RNA sequence: GAUGUCGGCUCAUCACAUCCUGGGGCUGAAGUAGGUCCCAAGGGUAUGGCUGUUCGCCAUUUAAAGUGGUACGCGAGCUGG
RNA sequence: GUGAAGAGGGAAACAACCCAGACCGCCAGCUAAGGUCCCAAAGUCAUGGUUAAGUGGGAAACGAUGUGGGAAGGCCCAGACAGCCAGGAUGUUGGCUUAGAAGCAGCCAUCAUUUAAAGAAAGCGUAAUAGCUCACUGGUCGAGUCGGCCUGCGCGGAAGAU
């Protein structure tokens, strides 16, 4: 994971889910996509 | 929504005990199913489970489509049972049940001591190879989980103990 | 996933497919031993000339036994044949090989009949057509 | 396409059209012909989700006010400095 | 909730989660909950003094027959 | 509203031509399978049958605008609806050339004539003598009931009477 | 009617944006190693020279040779270059 | 304007701010700005809406299927939405390239065909061929869902000498 701001969509499966008060990408066609803060 | 709506209608012979917001499920071939809603007020009527808002929430529909899921997935667990064959891929690595303990090798110098949580039972045909037996979806899964937590699915190589849906997907170099 | 589909491709040379090579590894990777097929493809080819590679689409069950379609050459290497090419442009519409009349199409799209599905002799040939113009042929009317 | 409703104005001033503006209402007039214009107060939002439809500027409009009725098209449109709030729109009858 | 202080001693603050604070010894989570309700030095600790808690379901509290109070 | 026209118009379109159908078969399978179809639809052009493959939310809202005869019970779970309003026994014949291929239990039901043709019964109806085959059948029928079951009975009641 | 300086020594202290071990994601990372990379102020955190030297160069240790502030910390402690 | 040339009230209080312009005395009462759970004088105020961040009660770029309401509108039981399953075809393993080169290694075609139906393909993927989800079709499926726009409320960005 990069900690970074503002979350963009990278593949067609990232879902994009708030966990916490910040939003990590997670993605199930690639794991290369963990964005953990939006 | 739409599944917050299903209206259960729970099967003929599945004990379903309702405390008001404590629900516990019970019937043969599994132990240890339970449920505390705290989001949401779940009526039972007879067996036609009702989900709406609970007091100091004002969330909607979000976690009353989880009751239905959690009650039905746990009605479900008694009455046939979901399936319990569980395996693993990479040489060295095992998951050999004997008894209620789980013996597994990670190279370490201490004895592993991998243990069963109380809500579930489990037998082996062979080393790699595990079968957990019970009627809680949440448990059976939860010691794979931890099973899991330092042997998942590699990302590049892809070896770990392999169950159900599991949210790495295995990655390539570039295309050849 | 029961990990099946109807219609799985291959294209091999009529008198070929004992070697695996021509055959190349799709076969082998949907299980199908290249031996067996070998042998079931050689009983029904003696009508078909040796040598020009035959497009063969297979239906498999669960158990791994196969069904096959054997097919008249593909319409590339007719349009190949009769436009005296040996091989197509390899840059659609902007380049120029050859040209076909429609007489010439209607009898490619005749010799296909069987394997194309199409309710007119003018919905097979109208098929084909594309295929000409991949290759640098120019359907005229 | 659109069968909309106006009342006729009570107050006019600009310390009279900022309390409409308060209570997400907004105002109007219909010009043209031989005619007055008739000057109206309108609801923002009755209109502002109207015209997320082309429909309201490209075809015409059905105006009732204390029961009468002449046809109008919309006319040039004013919109607050930073909001695309609709401030005062302008129509002639068509 | 970490209950901020600095004794005297090494760089940073030092610390303790609410929940160490109730699982062991159990009174300090309410005893500097009204600590900070009463005024200044003097009359602050004047009106403390009154007030005990000790650790929890242990109290010697019998013999005087003490007036129960809901909140 | 709809979007499109399709789904609205195949009611009305099917239950047009399966009142009119001499046969109609109604058979199953949830994905149709491609090999089979095409196969089936290469045929379907020979014999003069027309199929559609038709959802039971359609067939529900038909049999409820419009009556239908001895196919709107066979319309339950997952259905192909293979017609033809012309040479009946083809129309039977199709389920014949499906079974080749695929599985021959999955017929419901048909209707032929307004009659119910039962599952079973209609790999019957696919048997389909040619004209010369069904004039010489009906001719056994007819000598049958003409001299082999008089001698039938008359040996049955003497072999009766012979005691032991 | 005044908080009085640099370099250095002594003695320290606090911010973590950690020099390092430690736990862990990604990787165009096979494994190892590195790149990428989040947590974390708890603990340890080298020495001789030349120059008035902050800064420089060199020889060497250390698994390692950090970042910032203190009347440019600290003469009601030490120097007079 | 206020201080300078002013008491007293509030603000963690100052020189200037908000109220206001100290005659002195009165255990009198009201009202202001500012307050009303304890600190500390009074509301844990009533009615309706809404939120999980101590947001509230610290600031921008910026962004996203975080969360709710609303009216106007498309889809909306003639079955959505799109998950789950299953089909995903005919010329065609098109042309070039190659041992094979197949929608997805690379490039050009980017269509046509029986179709109630499956893009010569959006995304994945032994690196590639194979397999896979996907609309659309047929089972499950029987209700909300999405674009525009108004609007309550959230998010990280926001790490320091004590």
């Amino acid at each position: 994971m990069k900690v970074r701001a503002s979350v963009k969509k990278l593949c067609r499966n990232c879902k994009i889910v708030k966990r916490d008060g910040v939003i990590r990408v997670i993605c199930s066609a690639e794991p290369k996509h963990k964005q953990r803060q939006g | 929504s739409r599944v917050a709506k299903a209206p259960v209608v729970v099967p003929a012979g599945v004990d379903v005990k309702i405390n008001g917001q404590v629900i516990t499920i019970k019937g043969k071939n599994g132990e240890l199913t339970r449920t505390l809603n705290d989001a949401v007020e779940v009526k039972h009527a007879d067996n036609t489970l009702t989900f709406g808002p609970r007091d100091g929430y004002a969330d909607g529909w979000a976690q009353a489509g989880t009751a239905r899921a959690l009650l039905n997935s746990m009605v479900i667990g008694v009455t046939e049972g979901f399936t319990k064959k569980l395996q693993l891929v990479g040489v060295g690595y095992r998951a050999a049940v004997k008894g209620n303990v789980i013996n597994l090798s990670l190279g370490f110098s201490h004895p592993v001591d991998h243990q069963l949580p109380a809500g579930i039972t489990a037998e082996c045909p062979t080393q790699t190879e595990i079968v957990l037996k019970g009627a809680d979806k949440q448990v059976i899964g939860q010691v794979a989980a931890d099973l899991r937590a330092y042997r998942r699915p590699e990302p590049y190589k892809g070896k770990g103990v392999r169950y159900a849906d599991e949210v790495v997907r295995t990655k390539e170099a570039k295309k050849k | 996933a029961k990990k099946v589909q109807a219609y799985v491709k291959l294209q091999v040379a009529a008198g070929m497919a004992n070697p695996s090579p021509p055959v190349g590894p799709a076969l082998g990777q949907q299980g199908v031993n290249i031996m067996e097929f070998c042998k079931a493809f050689n009983a029904k080819t003696d009508s078909i000339e040796k040598g020009l590679p035959i497009p063969v689409v297979i239906t498999v069950y669960a158990d791994r036994s196969f069904t096959f379609v054997t097919k008249t050459p593909p319409a590339a290497v007719l349009l190949k044949k009769a436009a005296g090419i040996k091989s197509g442009s390899g840059k659609p519409n902007k380049d120029k090989v050859g040209k076909i009349s429609r007489a010439q199409l209607q009898e490619i799209a005749q010799t296909k009949a069987a394997d194309m599905t199409g309710a007119d002799i003018e919905a097979m040939t109208r098929s084909i057509e594309g295929t000409a113009r991949s290759m640098g042929l120019v359907v005229e009317d | 396409m659109f069968t909309i409703n106006a009342e006729v104005r009570k107050e006019q001033g600009k310390g009279a059209s900022r309390r409409l503006r308060a209570a997400n209402k907004f105002p109007a007039i219909i010009y043209g012909g031989k005619e007055a214009p008739l000057a109206i107060e309108l609801d923002h939002d009755k209109v502002m989700n109207m015209q997320a439809k082309a429909e309201f500027y490209s075809e015409v409009l059905t105006i009732v006010v204390d029961g009468k009725e002449i046809k109008v098209k919309a006319q040039d449109v004013q919109r607050h400095p930073y909001k695309p709030k609709l401030q005062h729109i302008d129509f002639v009858r068509a | 909730k970490v209950y901020y202080h600095h004794t005297g001693h090494i760089g940073g603050i030092k610390q303790a989660t609410f929940e160490e604070m109730i699982a062991r010894r159990p009174e300090r989570v309410i005893e500097i909950a009204v600590k900070g309700m009463l005024p200044k030095g003097p009359l602050g600790r004047a009106m403390f003094r009154k007030l005990k808690v000790y650790a929890g379901n242990e109290h010697n509290h019998a013999a005087q027959q003490p007036q129960v109070l809901d909140i | 509203a709809l979007n499109l026209q399709d789904k609205q118009a195949i009611v009305a379109e099917v239950s047009e031509v399966a009142k009119g159908a001499l046969s109609a078969v109604v058979a199953d399978s949830r994905g149709v399978t491609v090999d089979k179809m095409t196969e089936l639809r290469k045929a379907g052009r020979e014999a003069g049958v027309y199929m559609r493959v038709v959802r039971n939310t359609l067939l529900r809202r038909a049999v409820e605008g419009t009556p239908f005869e001895c196919l709107k019970d066979a319309f339950v779970g997952p259905t192909l609806i293979a017609y033809s309003m012309e040479h009946p026994g083809a129309a039977a014949r199709l389920f014949k050339e499906f079974a080749k291929a695929n599985a021959k239990f999955e017929v419901k039901a048909a209707a032929f004539e307004g009659e119910l043709i039962p599952a079973s019964q209609i790999d019957r109806l696919a048997t389909l003598p040619t004209y010369e085959e069904a004039i010489a059948r009906l001719m056994a029928t007819m000598k049958e009931a003409s001299a082999g079951k008089l001698v039938r009975t008359l040996a049955a009641v003497r072999d009766a009477k012979e005691a032991a």
